[PDB]
C-alpha cells in the first residue's frame, strides 16, 4: 500500500490476523515489519 | 544519546533499538518519518515527537487510529516520562530517558 493511499482503521479482524501470523511466523520475526530512516 | 528508544515485536520481545538523538522523531507509512512501518492500517505521521530542552512531548497525528501511552489513548499531547510505553496497534516503543 503506498505511503499516500488510505488509512483503514485497526478492526478485530486486523488483530486476530496478527495475532494468526505471529503464530505462523517464528525467530524469523527479527525482520518485522518496522524500518529505523535513522541509523542505530 | 540521553533518550532511547527499544521497539517489541508482536511476539512480545524486544529486537532492535532507535536513538532519538535527532529532537523529532515521527512514527508512520510516510518516508520523511524517521522510523517507517509497512503497515496498511498505519497513517501517515501516526505519532510525532518533540524534545524540547524542557521535556519530550508526544503527538498524537493519528486521527484513524490513536497511538496508546500506558495502555491509553492520548487524544492530546503528553510529556513523556522515563518509564512511559507508546503502543501502536501491536507494536509499541518503550521510552527510556538517559
Amino acid at each position: 500500500v503506498d505511503s499516500q493511499g488510505p488509512t483503514p482503521v485497526c478492526t478485530p479482524t486486523f488483530l486476530e490476523r496478527r495475532k494468526s501470523q505471529v503464530a505462523e511466523l517464528n525467530d524469523d520475526d527479527k525482520d518485522d515489519e518496522i524500518v529505523f530512516k535513522q541509523p542505530i | 544519546p540521553t533518550r532511547r528508544l527499544v521497539t517489541i515485536k508482536r511476539s512480545g520481545v524486544d529486537g532492535p533499538h532507535f536513538p532519538l538523538s535527532l529532537s523529532t522523531c515521527l512514527f508512520g507509512r510516510g518516508i520523511e518519518c524517521d522510523i517507517r512501518i509497512q503497515l496498511p492500517v498505519v497513517s501517515k505521521q501516526h505519532c510525532k515527537i518533540e524534545i524540547h530542552e524542557q521535556e519530550a512531548i508526544l503527538h498524537n497525528f493519528s486521527s484513524t487510529n490513536p497511538t496508546q501511552v500506558n495502555g491509553s489513548v492520548i487524544d492530546e499531547p503528553v510529556r513523556l516520562k522515563h518509564g512511559d510505553v507508546i503502543t501502536i496497534i501491536d507494536r509499541s516503543f518503550r521510552y527510556e530517558n538517559e
